[PDB]
């Protein structure tokens, strides 16, 4: 019945967050989501989005024509040209798609691990990392306790002695 | 006691691409390659016009099919493939190059260019430009001698655009059938026609010879324009077999043209119009059709390309 | 105790370049740009014709050259500088749109036209179209007036394709190197040939003159040629100075067409070429030659550049 | 005669992998790759790769004669045409390779990060880093021993008193 | 005690575009996209030429516009606004095709193409070309009948280009304002111009007709012309209406051609020109001239695009 | 009178370099820049400067005419013909600045880290993180000690002792 964070699995049950916490002590088990680095991730999404939505004010005109056939050879520059254009914008769309999902996966890990980084620092030195993404915190932390972590209230120095303790024996 | 860090997942995820994964799944993504086409031309905001029948260069010369467009005003154009630009058989020189023109014109102004003629019929007439009965060109005049087989006076007529837009001249050169229907209509001898500008020179001679029949007839008037430049005068010398203009054309202003096989809305407002429809996407490319118009997104080859809208799709251990 | 993580490193590095650094090395890299070329036409699995001598536009009318290729099937089509489209001097109307149309023709099917003379010579030969004797265009005919100076009746001939596929009809006007000659061959007076179709009207007036010695000849054929629509029918009036057709052109299928001065390979498969030769990589650009044509990796500037695919390299503390 | 891991110097002895571990105990010094991470790069290199051979089904036939030069007018219009998009593809290709090597030297020195993150964790309180890239283990670590951090099959909690002993005094 | 990491930042913060942001503050930044022109033809280190009044195609003829520049050299040519091709009024067939080779000449070297003639006036002159008194064109000879209204004798003339470059030919045809002009200059009956090259094939008719006044003459004379190939020869087969050239040109090598309305500067050094003056810059884009020709900056629609130089910038919590 | 480093906020103040130090003592408060990472990082810049300047031997010549407009057809094919390059190096400046920008920010965000991880592998046992980018150090450093951490010569074992034991109790 143990509980464990990103590194091997995702939450499925997290369904009011993109980022977010999941604890257990005395009270039970409880899993809550972390506004901050959620809105972060979706605004950087959404900010990729408007940028692929802006418009073009370049309007183009027939060149040639499919009920009354143009003159073979300035038909066939005009269709070389334009299939070497659909080359490029393929190109281009291809390339741009693939780079910009790298870069949004890559955000979304970036913005994962600075919550645990920020975690930590909360911790201090009353806590371990179980390797699982996960923190063992070695002092009573009940239910407001672990909200205090949530909203980044918690004060290290008020479980520190009861924390080193249980960690050096 | 202990507290775990984590992040959100699903068992429906969607596969997208990377510089170096292929099919690798994210929480979510949206399509950025619009497939979803609208079988009409939606013309709401613009003023359209449907030619159907009639031609887009017929607009200038004026076959029966056209008489409701001589001097149309639109915003969009629509070609239809069962457009035509000829009554009696023949056909445009740089047809697209005027096509083009007419097409982002705004629709043409006619105005009189003040021809008289002497010693001279003006009333040719055919059975192909059937108009109540056996009729002509509505823009233009079919020059004959004056009773058969006499001879056709050298003539020469002028005109100066006295406006402040370029004026659009169409002339036309009539081939018959043979020297004999020729010689019938303008009289014996070589016929010449020049045409003179102050940017344009050209000149050009009759090929009277058999021809397949094409609505009945074996006969060919082929076309020729040009844009005359503001206080600039056109001269016309010639002699028979020659299709003179009654009215210049002017371009109101601005336009788009398109080509057409789908009804028209005018509830619907769009600016990417093709062939089969509509385009209305804020999707930055497109799979429908290549020479789409308008203000489009790119055409590309591929019909899908999944943008990540969502994280790395990671599963729980169950 | 300890216990260190690390990562590999050479001294065998090469250098790459990336946003930022220019010529940072790296474990392992390759090439992008392919500069490898095979100096043959990689021909394996493809139908091909060399056409060495015989022009591609003289395959339709037929010189001594091109008597192999009349109706000539292929895949891949290669043409040779050494070509030429003319035995007696002359040149295409619009020569390279009829090129371009017959290196993806998949080759031509010759059909009989069927037209009949009378009170007229068809034998019309020349010293430059030598076919053991001397001879003619073998898909044409040389039409003369009968005895010497006497007058060409008019003629009126047609064709009408009755096949689905469009035809291919080719037909020369004769410039005399003089007046006099004119009229020793078609008789005096001035000569008009007119061509008729449903969406095509030309004419044409021969142009006696003294021109340079082509071929021991001051004489000029120019070859002209139009699309017949199925069903669509061509008429031909004239009185002298005609090169008639003998057979229609009627196109195969699908080729390609190259132009190249090396050999051929029936052993090495390829798909896209260059006068050079081959480009057989799966890279996805290359220098060699930016008109190279089929299935090909797009053209760059650059000649090489590397892609790492190793990290960093980093030398160890010695 | 000291032993270092990545932070100035890579390993050229290295040979059977792209990532690995070097160890020094009782029993001597030595040297193993680790499979997971090095794998890991190689799908993503080779990955590149793949996506870079995907051929294009677009053909082009000729549209000029470098035997018989075409008229003046249109060819210098074709000329300029392709030169223009030679200096588009020439571009592109100049930025493809750019991106994706800086992109390549990133990801791989991000799994060198990782692999170093996940031993971290494994040695919990056990060990400290000495800013070379290699931790100092405060414990006896034998073969075995090493051969248990590198498979994940090191617990800690093992050797958890006799390093917390050693580190403290 | 304390020890804290940190970066510097300003309140001076410029903001920029990323991939997903849109004005994110960062500490410095720079244009990449050139907006800063220099409204001089900057010409230092080139050789430099204003036509200024003469028309380029008319540095060929030699119009009295032109009489300095009938031999130019060059490395960079300036076309002016004001600049004509003409005298007598008239136009060059494919002139822009034609102005483009001259424009990359180098100039061009004149040579006598040798041409005598007899029985004829070669004095052609009009009030257009003043030069002191009535003139003509300087390399071309106006040649008429005799006397008036006398038979014009049918001629031949050939040339032969002796030299390793091609050379450059140009004729005029001459169109009289009536049949009566036409038959005083040239004599009766009708007129024909052949001119035969070993790849070259034309022919041309006058076409007398009233046509608006241009410099006072209704009259037009359109100018042909073709390069001929080493060692090959034209040959001019004509009986009036005929403008013959006295001397060839001769390409000196490589040059650059621009369109400018802005004056010159031999002090400023530049490469990249449009008609409002030259674009110096290290930038990659320019947002001035979309037409900009030389060894330009890519032409962009953006006016700014800046580059991130520095950090974000993030403000000191005071 | 607290200071604090990265993480909510710059330094208006460090005007000689890009990162730095700032500390605090017996003697005071103090602020010294670092010199490797800021030429890191200011070296990865300008070679991006560098590389946007490398020049195009590529020459262009007229191809219409803005005095004697060109033939109708012709001119709208070659207008059509720019129109859609215009388009092509217009979104390939777009995106080539919004790659690179985001590109140049994040490089800079690395080079902060980098330089916090290596002064936190200095400090060893001898400090914690206080969670604002600074450490808290658990023995007396004078200004020559300080300076011995930006030069990296700091030795945490002459420390040790004194710090562990102001941790722990
Ligand atoms: C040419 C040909 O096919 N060879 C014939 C065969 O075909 C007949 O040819 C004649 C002559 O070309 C055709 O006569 C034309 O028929 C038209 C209807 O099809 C029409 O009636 C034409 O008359 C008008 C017209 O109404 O349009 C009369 C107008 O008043 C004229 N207007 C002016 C200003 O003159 C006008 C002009 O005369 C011409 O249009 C100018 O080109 O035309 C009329 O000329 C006849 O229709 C063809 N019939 C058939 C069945 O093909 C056969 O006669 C064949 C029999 O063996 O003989 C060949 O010589
Ligand atoms: C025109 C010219 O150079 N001026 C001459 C000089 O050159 C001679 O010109 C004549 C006339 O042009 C040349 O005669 C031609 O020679 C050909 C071989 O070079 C050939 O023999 C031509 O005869 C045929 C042929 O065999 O091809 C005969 C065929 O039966 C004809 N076929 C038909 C259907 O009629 C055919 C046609 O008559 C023409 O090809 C149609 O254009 O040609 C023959 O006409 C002669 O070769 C030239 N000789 C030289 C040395 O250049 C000199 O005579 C010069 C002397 O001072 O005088 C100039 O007037
Ligand atoms: C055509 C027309 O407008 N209709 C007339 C009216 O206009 C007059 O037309 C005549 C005939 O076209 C004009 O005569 C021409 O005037 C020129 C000056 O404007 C010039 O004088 C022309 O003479 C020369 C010349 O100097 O250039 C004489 C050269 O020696 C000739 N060179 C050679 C080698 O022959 C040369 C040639 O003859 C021509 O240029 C070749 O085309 O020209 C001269 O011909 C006259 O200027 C026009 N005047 C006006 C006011 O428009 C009126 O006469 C009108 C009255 O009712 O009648 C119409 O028929
Ligand atoms: C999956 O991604 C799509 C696309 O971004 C999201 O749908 C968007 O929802 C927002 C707000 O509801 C709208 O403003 C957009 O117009 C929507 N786009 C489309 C294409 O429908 C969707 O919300 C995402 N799924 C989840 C679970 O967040
Ligand atoms: C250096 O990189 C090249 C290119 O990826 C590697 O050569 C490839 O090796 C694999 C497997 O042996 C083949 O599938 C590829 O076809 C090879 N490519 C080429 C271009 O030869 C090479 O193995 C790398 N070097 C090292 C030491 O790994
Ligand atoms: C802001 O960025 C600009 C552009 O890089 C810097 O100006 C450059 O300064 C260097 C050295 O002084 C010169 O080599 C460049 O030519 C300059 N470029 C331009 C466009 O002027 C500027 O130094 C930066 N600002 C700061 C405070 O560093
Ligand atoms: C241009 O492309 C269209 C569609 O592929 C084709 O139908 C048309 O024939 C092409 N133009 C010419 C001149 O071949
Ligand atoms: C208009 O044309 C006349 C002759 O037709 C000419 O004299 C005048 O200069 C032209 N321009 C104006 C503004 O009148
Ligand atoms: C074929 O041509 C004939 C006349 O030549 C015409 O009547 C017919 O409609 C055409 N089409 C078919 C399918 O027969
Ligand atoms: C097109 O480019 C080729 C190779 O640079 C050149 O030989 C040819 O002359 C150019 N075309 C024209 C019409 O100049
Ligand atoms: C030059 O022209 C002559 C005839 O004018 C021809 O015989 C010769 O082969 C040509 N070439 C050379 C190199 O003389
Ligand atoms: C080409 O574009 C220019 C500038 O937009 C315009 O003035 C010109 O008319 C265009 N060309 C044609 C043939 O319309």
């Amino acid at each position: 019945g143990a509980i464990a964070g990103f590194i091997e699995n995702g939450w499925e049950g997290l369904i009011d967050g993109w980022y977010g916490f999941r604890h257990q002590n005395a009270q039970g088990e409880g899993t809550a989501a972390d506004y901050k680095s959620t809105q972060s991730a979706i605004d950087q999404i959404t900010g990729k989005l408007n940028r692929l939505i802006e418009k073009t004010n370049q309007q183009f005109e027939l060149i040639d024509n499919e009920f009354n056939e143009v003159e073979k050879q300035i038909g066939n520059v005009i269709n070389w040209t334009r299939d070497s254009i659909t080359e490029v914008w393929s190109y281009n769309a291809e390339l741009l798609v693939a780079m910009e999902n790298q870069h949004t996966i890559d955000l979304a890990d970036s913005e994962m691990d600075k919550l645990y980084e920020r975690v930590k620092r909360q911790l201090r030195e009353n806590a371990e990392e179980d390797g699982t993404g996960c923190f063992e915190i070695f002092h009573k932390c009940d239910d407001d306790c672990m909200a205090s972590i949530r909203n980044n209230t918690y004060d290290h120095s008020k479980y520190r002695e009861e924390a080193m303790q249980n960690r050096i024996q | 006691d202990k507290i775990c860090l984590g992040h959100h997942a699903v068992s429906n995820g969607t596969k997208v691409n990377t510089l170096t994964e292929r099919g690798v799944e994210v929480v979510n993504a949206t399509e950025t390659v619009e497939r979803t086409n609208i079988p009409r031309i939606c013309s709401k905001g613009k003023r359209t016009v449907d030619l159907g029948q009639c031609g887009l260069l017929g607009t200038i010369t004026g076959p029966p099919q056209c008489d409701q467009f001589l001097e149309f005003s639109a915003d969009l154009i629509i070609e239809r493939r069962e457009g035509s630009d000829v009554c009696y058989p023949g056909k445009f020189v740089n047809e697209e190059a005027l096509r083009q023109i007419l097409r982002e014109s705004g629709g043409i102004d006619k105005e009189a260019m003040g021809f008289t003629y002497s010693g001279i019929r003006t009333n040719g007439a055919t059975s192909a430009c059937r108009r109540s009965g056996s009729s002509f060109y509505a823009e233009m005049k079919w020059l004959l001698s004056n009773t058969d087989n006499a001879a056709f006076p050298q003539m020469t007529k002028s005109y100066k655009n006295t406006r402040k837009s370029p004026a659009l001249i169409v002339w036309g050169i009539h081939h018959s059938v043979s020297t004999a229907e020729q010689t019938k209509l303008y009289g014996s001898g070589n016929k010449l026609v020049t045409v003179g500008s102050s940017n344009y020179q050209q000149s050009f001679v009759p090929s009277p010879g058999a021809r397949p029949q094409v609505n009945g007839l074996s006969g060919r008037i082929d076309f020729h324009w040009l844009m005359l430049n503001p206080n600039d005068t056109v001269t016309f010398s010639f002699n028979g077999a020659f299709i003179a203009p009654d009215r210049a054309s002017f371009l109101r202003g601005k336009s788009m043209g398109i080509q057409s096989g789908v009804q028209v809305d005018a509830n619907c407002e769009g600016d990417c119009y093709h062939s089969g429809g509509t385009i209305i996407s804020n999707l930055p490319f497109q799979n429908i059709d290549s020479r789409a118009v308008g203000k489009c997104p790119r055409y590309v080859k591929q019909r899908s390309l999944l943008l990540a809208t969502g994280m790395k799709n990671v599963p729980e251990i169950p």
